[PDB]
C-alpha cells in the first residue's frame, strides 16, 4: 500500500 | 546525528544476547551518553570499544563515516563476513583490534590511506588474500599482528615491513621466507 | 468478447509462458484451456463484463517477467490493471498509453527502471497513478497536466531529478500528491496554490531551493503539509497563517530565516508543528499561545532571543515541549508547565535564570526534564519530589541548592539522573534503594558530605556510577561485589579511607576505574587479576604502601596506568611485558627503588613515562619514549644514566 510521510521527533538530550 | 546514525546502523545489524547496546538510544541528538562508547571534549565519536562482549553478525559499510573515531575495538566476538573498504575513511585512527572473530574475504587494499595508524590486530580469523602491499605507506604502524589465516603469497618488504619478526604471519601459508 | 476471449487467452498464455521460476508459486497454474467461458469463472485474477476482460489483480504473487510480450493490441477493454509487489523488469512502454478505458493504474514494487513516457498524457479517464517504489529516472513530463481527472499521483522513492511541472496547476482534481523521497529540484511553482481540493500534499527529502510562495494562503482544506529535509530558504510568509484546516505542519531541516509569523496562532486545528534545524531569529510571538488543540511544539536548534512569554499557560494539551539550543533569557513563566498531562520538557542550552516554577509536575505525569547549562538557582520545587514518574532527569551545569535528602524523593521507574556542578549539600538516603531499574547514577562536584548507605549496593542494575569531587567519608565494604554489572566506577575527589576493599575482584565488566585522591591506605589488592575489559585505571594521590602486586600485571587489556603520589616501595618487577597495550605509565613520587628492568625493550606502544622523584638507578631501556623523554620526567633519582643523544639533565652513562 502506499501512505503520506510521517515526520520524526527532534533529538532529546 | 550521523554518528548515531551509523552507529544505530551497526547495532542493527549484530545479535546480542547479554544486552550489551541496550542503552544506545536513536532518539537523543547525540551517543555521547551511551554505554561503551566516548565522545571528545566538543561532542564526537573517539573510541567505541565493544570487545568480549558476545556479539554476533556481520559489519557495516556506515561505519565509515565516523570522522573522528580514534580506537576500534571489536576483538573476541563471533562476528562473519568481510572488512568493508570504507573502513579507509577513518582518517585519524591509531588502533584497529579485529581478532579471535569469523572474518573472511580479502583484506581490503584502501587500508593504506590511514597515515596514523599504530595497531593492525587482524589474526585468528579466515581471510585470504595477498597482503595488498599498500600498507607500506602508512609508515607509522608500530605493530602488525595477523598469524593464523591464509593469506598465501608473498611478505613485502618495503621500507616499512622490514623491523618485523616471523612470529607474525605465522600458520598463515605464506612461506616466502 | 467471448469469441474474442479465444485471442485474448491465446495472448494469456503466451505472455504466461515467458515467466521464469513458476512452479513454487502454483497459484497462477490455474490458467488452463481457454473454451466457452470456463476460464472467466476459474482463472485467478481475471474478471469479464459482458465475456471480456476488465481487470488484472496480480498482487504479491510471485510472477517473474517483464513486459515484452503483453498484448497491448488485444485488449481494448481494459480498464483495471494493478501489478503491484512482483518482480516485473525491463522498462515502461509507451504503448500502455493506448488503452482507452484505463481507469485505476498501479506498477508498484517491483524492477522497473528507465523513463516516464509522455504518451502516459492520453489517458483521458485514469483516477489513480502509483509507480512507487522502482529506479525510475529522468524528469516528469509536463503532458501529465492533460489528465483533467487523476485523483491521486503517487510517484515516491524513484530516482527522479528535474522541476516541478507547471502544468500540475491543471490537475483540478488531485486530492494527495506524494512526491517524498525522490531527487527533485528548483522551486515550487506558484500554481500549485491554486488546487481547490489538496488535502495532502508531501514534497519532503528533496532539492527544492528558492522560497514558499505565498500563493499557499489559498489551500483552503490542506490536512498535512510535510517539506522537511529540503534546502528551501527566505522567510515563512504570513499567508501561511490562512491554511485554516492544518493539523501538522513540518519544515525542519531547511535553511530559512527571519521570524516566525505570529498568524500561526489563528490555526485552531494544528496539533503538531516542527521547526527545528533552521536559522529563525526575532522572539517568540505570543499569539502562539492562541492554538488550543495543540499536542506538540518543537522550536529546537534556532537563533532566537527574548523571553518566553506567560501565553504558553493556556496550551492546556501540551505534552511535548522543545525550546533547547536557542538563545531565549530572563525567567521562566509559571505557565511554561502549566498544563496536567505535560510529558516532556526540554529547555537546556539557553539562558535563563531564576528559580523553578510551583507547577513542574502538576499533572504527575513527566516523564523527561533537562535544563541543562543556564543560570537557574535556589531550591528544587516539592511538587518534583513527589513526581513519581520520571524516567530521564538531567540538572547538570546550574546552580541550585538545598539538602540532598531532602530535594528528592522515591522514584520506581528512574533509570537516569544527572546532578552535577551544582550546590547541593547533605547525607545520601536510603530512597535511591527503591529504584530497582536505575541504570546511571552521576552526582559529582557538589557539596555533598557524610558516608554512603550501604542500601546503595542493592541496585542490581547499575551500570554507572559517579560520586566524583565531594566530601564523602567512610570505608567501602565488600557488598560492593553485588553490583557486578557496573563498567564505570568513579569515586575520586572524596575522603573515602581504610582498605582497597577485594570485592572489587568480583566485577567483570569494570572498563573505567578512577579512585584517586583519597585517602585509602592498604594494599593493593593482590587479587586483582579478572579483569578482562578493563581499559584505565587511576590509583593516584593516595597513602598506598607496600609493593606493587604483579597480578596487576594480568590486567591484559589495559591502556593507562597512574600509580603516582603514593607511598608505594620495592622494586618494579619484570612482569610488565605482559601488557601489550599499555601506553601511559605514570610511576612518579614513591619510593620505587632498584633498577627500572630491561626487559622494557619488548612494548613498542609505551609513548609517554614518567619515573622522576623517585630511588631509581642504573641504565634506562632502549625504548622511543625512554629516547624522547622531556628532562621532567627523570629528576630527583639517584643513578639514573642516559646516552647523548638523549641528554635531558642526566649524567653522561659509563
Ligand atoms: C523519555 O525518554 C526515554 C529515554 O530517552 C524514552 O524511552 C525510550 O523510548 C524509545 C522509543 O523509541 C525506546 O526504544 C526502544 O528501541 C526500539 C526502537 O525501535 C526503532 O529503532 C530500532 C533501532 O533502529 C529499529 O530496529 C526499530 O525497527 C525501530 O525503528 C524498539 O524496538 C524497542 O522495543 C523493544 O522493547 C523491549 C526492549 O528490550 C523488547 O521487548 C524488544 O527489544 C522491543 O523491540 C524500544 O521501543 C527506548 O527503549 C526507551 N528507553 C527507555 C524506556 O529507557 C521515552 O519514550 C521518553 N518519553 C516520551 C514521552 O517520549
Ligand atoms: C589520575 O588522576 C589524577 C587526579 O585525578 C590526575 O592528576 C592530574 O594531572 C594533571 C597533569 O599532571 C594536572 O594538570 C595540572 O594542573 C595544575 C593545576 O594548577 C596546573 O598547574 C598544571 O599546569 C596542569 O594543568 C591535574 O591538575 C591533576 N589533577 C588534579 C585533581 O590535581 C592524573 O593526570 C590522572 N592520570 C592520568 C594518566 O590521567
Ligand atoms: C585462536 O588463538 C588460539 C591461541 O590464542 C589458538 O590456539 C592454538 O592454535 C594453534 C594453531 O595451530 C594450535 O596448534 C594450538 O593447539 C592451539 N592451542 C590450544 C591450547 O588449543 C587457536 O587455534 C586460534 N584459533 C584457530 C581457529 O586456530
Ligand atoms: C612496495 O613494493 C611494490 C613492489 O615493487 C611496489 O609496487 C608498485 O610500485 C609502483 C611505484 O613504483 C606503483 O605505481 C605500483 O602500483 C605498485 N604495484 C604493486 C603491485 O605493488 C610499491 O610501489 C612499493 N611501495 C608501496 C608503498 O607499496
Ligand atoms: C536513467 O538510467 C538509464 C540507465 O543508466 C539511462 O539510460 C541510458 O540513456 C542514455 C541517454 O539517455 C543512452 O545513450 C544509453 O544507451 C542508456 N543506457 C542504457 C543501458 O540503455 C538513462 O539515460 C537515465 N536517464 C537520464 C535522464 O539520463
Ligand atoms: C490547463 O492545462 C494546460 C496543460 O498544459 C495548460 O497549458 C496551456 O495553457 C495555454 C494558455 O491559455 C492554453 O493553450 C491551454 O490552456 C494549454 N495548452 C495545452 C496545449 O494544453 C493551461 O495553462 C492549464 N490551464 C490553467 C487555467 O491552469
Ligand atoms: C476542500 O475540499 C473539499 C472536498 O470535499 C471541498 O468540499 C467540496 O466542495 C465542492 C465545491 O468545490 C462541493 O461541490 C462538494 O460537495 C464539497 N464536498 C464536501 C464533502 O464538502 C471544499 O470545497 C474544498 N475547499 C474549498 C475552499 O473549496
Ligand atoms: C489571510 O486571509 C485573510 C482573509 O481573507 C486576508 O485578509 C484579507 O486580505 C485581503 C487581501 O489582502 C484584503 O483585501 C482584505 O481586506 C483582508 N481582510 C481582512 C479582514 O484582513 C489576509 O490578508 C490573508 N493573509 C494573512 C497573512 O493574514
Ligand atoms: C534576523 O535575521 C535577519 C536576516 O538577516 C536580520 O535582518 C537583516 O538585518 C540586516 C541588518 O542591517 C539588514 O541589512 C537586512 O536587510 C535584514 N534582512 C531582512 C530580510 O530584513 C535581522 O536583523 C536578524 N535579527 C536579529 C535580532 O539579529
Ligand atoms: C494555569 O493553571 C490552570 C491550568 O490549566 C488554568 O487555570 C484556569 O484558568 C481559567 C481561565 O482563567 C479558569 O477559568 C480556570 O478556573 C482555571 N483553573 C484552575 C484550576 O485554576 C490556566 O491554564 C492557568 N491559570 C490561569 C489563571 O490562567
Ligand atoms: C566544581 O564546582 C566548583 C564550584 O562551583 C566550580 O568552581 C567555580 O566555577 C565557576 C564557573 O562555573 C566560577 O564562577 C567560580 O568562581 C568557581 N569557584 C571556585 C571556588 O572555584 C568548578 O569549576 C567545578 N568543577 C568543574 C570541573 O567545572
Ligand atoms: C539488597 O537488599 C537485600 C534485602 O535486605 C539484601 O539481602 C540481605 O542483605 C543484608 C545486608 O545487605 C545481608 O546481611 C543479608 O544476608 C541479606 N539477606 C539474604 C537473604 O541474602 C541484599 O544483600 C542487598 N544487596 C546489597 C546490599 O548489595
Ligand atoms: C557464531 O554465530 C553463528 C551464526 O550462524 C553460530 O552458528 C555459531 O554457533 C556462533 N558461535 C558461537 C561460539 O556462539
Ligand atoms: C569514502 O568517502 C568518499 C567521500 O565521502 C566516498 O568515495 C565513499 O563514501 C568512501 N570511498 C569508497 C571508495 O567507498
Ligand atoms: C469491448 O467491449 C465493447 C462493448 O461491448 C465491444 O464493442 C468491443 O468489441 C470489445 N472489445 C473486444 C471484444 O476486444
Ligand atoms: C529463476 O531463479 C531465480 C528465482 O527463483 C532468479 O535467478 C530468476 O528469477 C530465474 N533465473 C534466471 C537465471 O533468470
Ligand atoms: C486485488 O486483490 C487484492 C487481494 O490480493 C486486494 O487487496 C485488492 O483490493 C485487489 N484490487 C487491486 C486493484 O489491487
Ligand atoms: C541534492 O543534490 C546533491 C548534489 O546534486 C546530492 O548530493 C543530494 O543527495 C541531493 N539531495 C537529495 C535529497 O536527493
Ligand atoms: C548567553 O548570552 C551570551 C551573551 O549575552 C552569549 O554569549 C551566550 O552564548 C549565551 N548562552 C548560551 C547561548 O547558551
Ligand atoms: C620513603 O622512605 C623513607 C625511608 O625509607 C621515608 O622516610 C619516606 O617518608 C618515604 N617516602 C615515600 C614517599 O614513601
Amino acid at each position: 500500500p502506499v501512505r503520506s510521510s510521517q515526520s520524526s521527533q527532534a533529538g532529546g538530550r | 546525528n550521523a554518528e548515531g546514525d551509523a552507529l544505530s546502523a551497526l547495532k542493527n545489524s549484530l545479535a546480542d544476547p547479554n544486552k550489551v547496546l541496550q542503552s544506545w538510544d536513536a532518539t537523543l541528538v547525540t551517543p555521547c551518553t551511551w554505554f561503551h562508547v566516548t565522545c571528545n571534549s566538543d561532542n564526537s565519536v573517539t573510541r567505541v570499544d565493544l570487545g568480549n562482549a558476545n556479539l554476533s553478525g556481520q559489519l557495516v559499510m556506515q561505519l565509515g563515516q565516523l570522522p573522528n573515531l580514534q580506537y576500534l575495538e571489536l576483538y573476541s566476538n563471533n562476528i562473519t563476513g568481510t572488512i568493508p573498504e570504507q573502513l579507509g575513511n577513518l582518517t585519524e585512527l591509531v588502533s584497529l583490534d579485529l581478532y579471535l572473530n569469523n572474518l573472511s574475504g580479502p583484506i581490503p587494499s584502501t587500508l593504506g590511506r590511514l597515515k596514523k595508524l599504530r595497531f593492525l590486530r587482524l589474526n585468528n580469523n579466515s581471510l585470504s588474500g595477498e597482503i595488498p602491499r599498500s600498507l607500506t605507506a602508512v609508515l607509522t604502524l608500530q605493530v602488525l599482528d595477523l598469524s593464523n589465516n591464509p593469506l598465501t603469497g608473498d611478505i613485502p618488504v618495503n621500507g616499512s615491513f622490514s623491523l618485523f619478526t616471523p612470529i607474525s604471519f605465522a600458520n598463515t601459508k605464506l612461506t616466502p621466507l | 468478447a467471448v469469441s474474442a476471449t479465444v485471442e485474448e487467452a491465446n495472448a494469456l498464455l503466451k505472455w504466461k509462458s515467458t515467466f521464469t521460476n513458476q512452479t513454487s508459486s502454483s497459484k497462477l497454474s490455474s490458467w488452463v484451456n481457454p473454451n466457452t467461458s470456463s476460464f472467466c469463472t476459474s482463472w485467478y485474477g481475471v474478471a469479464c463484463s459482458l465475456g471480456s476482460i476488465i481487470r488484472l489483480n496480480l498482487t504479491n504473487t510471485g510472477i517473474e517477467g517483464t513486459f515484452e510480450d503483453f498484448p497491448f493490441s488485444s485488449l481494448p477493454n481494459l480498464t483495471f490493471v494493478d501489478l503491484s509487489m512482483n518482480r516485473f523488469s525491463g522498462t515502461i512502454s509507451p504503448l500502455w498509453g493506448r488503452f482507452s478505458k484505463l481507469e485505476y493504474f498501479d506498477l508498484s514494487i517491483n524492477q522497473l527502471v528507465g523513463e516516464i513516457p509522455p504518451e502516459l498524457g492520453d489517458l483521458s479517464n485514469l483516477d489513480t497513478l502509483h509507480l512507487v517504489e522502482n529506479k525510475l529516472n529522468g524528469s516528469i513530463p509536463s503532458e501529465i497536466g492533460r489528465l483533467t481527472k487523476v485523483t491521486e499521483i503517487a510517484i515516491y522513492d524513484n530516482l527522479l531529478t528535474g522541476p516541478i511541472p507547471s502544468s500540475f496547476g491543471n490537475l483540478t482534481k488531485l486530492v494527495n500528491l506524494y512526491l517524498f523521497i525522490n531527487s527533485l529540484s528548483g522551486s515550487i511553482p506558484s500554481e500549485i496554490g491554486n488546487l481547490p481540493n489538496l488535502r495532502e500534499l508531501c514534497l519532503d527529502r528533496n532539492n527544492l531551493t528558492g522560497k514558499i510562495p505565498s500563493s499557499f494562503g489559498n489551500l483552503k482544506n490542506v490536512t498535512l503539509l510535510n517539506m522537511f529535509e529540503n534546502q528551501l530558504s527566505g522567510e515563512i510568509p504570513p499567508e501561511i497563517g490562512n491554511m485554516t484546516a492544518l493539523d501538522t505542519l513540518s519544515l525542519h531541516t531547511n535553511k530559512l530565516t527571519g521570524p516566525i509569523p505570529s498568524t500561526l496562532g489563528n490555526i485552531k486545528t494544528l496539533a503538531v508543528l516542527h521547526l527545528y534545524l533552521n536559522q529563525l531569529n526575532g522572539s517568540i510571538p505570543p499569539e502562539l499561545g492562541e492554538m488550543e488543540s495543540m499536542i506538540d511544539l518543537e522550536i529546537s536548534e534556532n537563533k532566537l532571543t527574548g523571553p518566553v512569554p506567560d501565553s504558553f499557560g493556556k496550551l492546556t494539551a501540551l505534552e511535548w515541549l522543545f525550546l533547547r539550543d536557542n538563545q531565549l533569557s530572563g525567567p521562566i513563566p509559571p505557565g511554561i508547565a502549566n498544563s496536567t498531562e505535560l510529558t516532556v520538557l526540554q529547555l537546556d542550552t539557553n539562558n535563563f535564570t531564576g528559580f523553578l516554577p510551583d507547577t513542574i509536575c502538576r499533572g504527575g505525569k513527566l516523564e523527561n526534564l533537562t535544563l541543562d547549562d543556564n543560570h537557574f538557582e535556589g531550591p528544587v520545587p516539592k511538587s518534583l519530589r513527589d513526581c513519581k514518574s520520571l524516567i530521564r532527569v538531567r540538572f547538570k551545569g546550574n546552580s541550585f541548592s538545598g539538602d540532598i535528602s531532602e530535594a528528592f524523593g522515591v522514584y520506581p521507574t528512574l533509570n537516569f539522573i544527572d546532578l552535577s556542578n551544582n550546590n547541593f549539600h547533605g547525607q545520601l538516603s536510603a530512597n535511591w534503594e527503591q529504584s530497582q531499574k536505575l541504570v546511571a547514577f552521576i552526582l559529582s562536584n557538589n557539596s555533598i558530605t557524610g558516608a554512603i548507605p550501604p542500601e546503595i549496593w542493592n541496585m542490581t542494575q547499575l551500570s554507572q556510577l559517579d560520586l566524583s569531587s565531594n566530601r564523602i567519608t567512610g570505608e567501602l565494604p565488600e557488598s560492593i561485589s553485588n553490583i557486578n554489572r557496573i563498567s564505570k566506577l568513579q569515586l575520586n575527589g572524596n575522603r573515602l579511607s581504610g582498605k582497597i576493599p577485594s570485592g572489587i575482584r568480583l566485577l567483570t565488566n569494570l572498563e573505567y576505574l578512577d579512585l584517586s585522591s583519597n585517602r585509602f591506605s592498604s594494599e593493593i589488592p593482590p587479587t586483582l587479576n579478572n579483569l578482562p575489559r578493563l581499559y584505565y585505571m587511576n590509583l593516584s594521590r593516595n597513602d598506598l604502601d607496600q609493593t606493587i602486586p604483579e597480578g596487576l600485571t594480568k590486567l591484559s587489556q589495559l591502556q593507562m596506568l597512574d600509580l603516582s603520589y603514593n607511598q608505594l616501595d620495592g622494586e618494579i618487577s619484570s612482569q610488565f611485558r605482559s601488557l601489550q597495550n599499555l601506553e601511559r605509565l605514570d610511576l612518579s613520587h614513591n619510593n620505587l627503588s632498584g633498577q627500572i628492568p630491561p626487559s622494557f625493550k619488548d612494548m613498542l606502544a609505551l609513548t609517554h613515562v614518567d619515573v622522576s622523584h623517585n630511588n631509581l638507578q642504573g641504565p634506562i631501556p632502549d625504548n622511543a619514549a625512554f629516547r624522547n623523554a622531556p628532562p621532567d620526567a627523570f629528576e630527583g633519582n639517584k643513578d639514573l644514566c642516559g646516552s647523548v643523544n638523549t641528554t635531558q639533565g642526566l649524567k653522561p652513562c659509563s
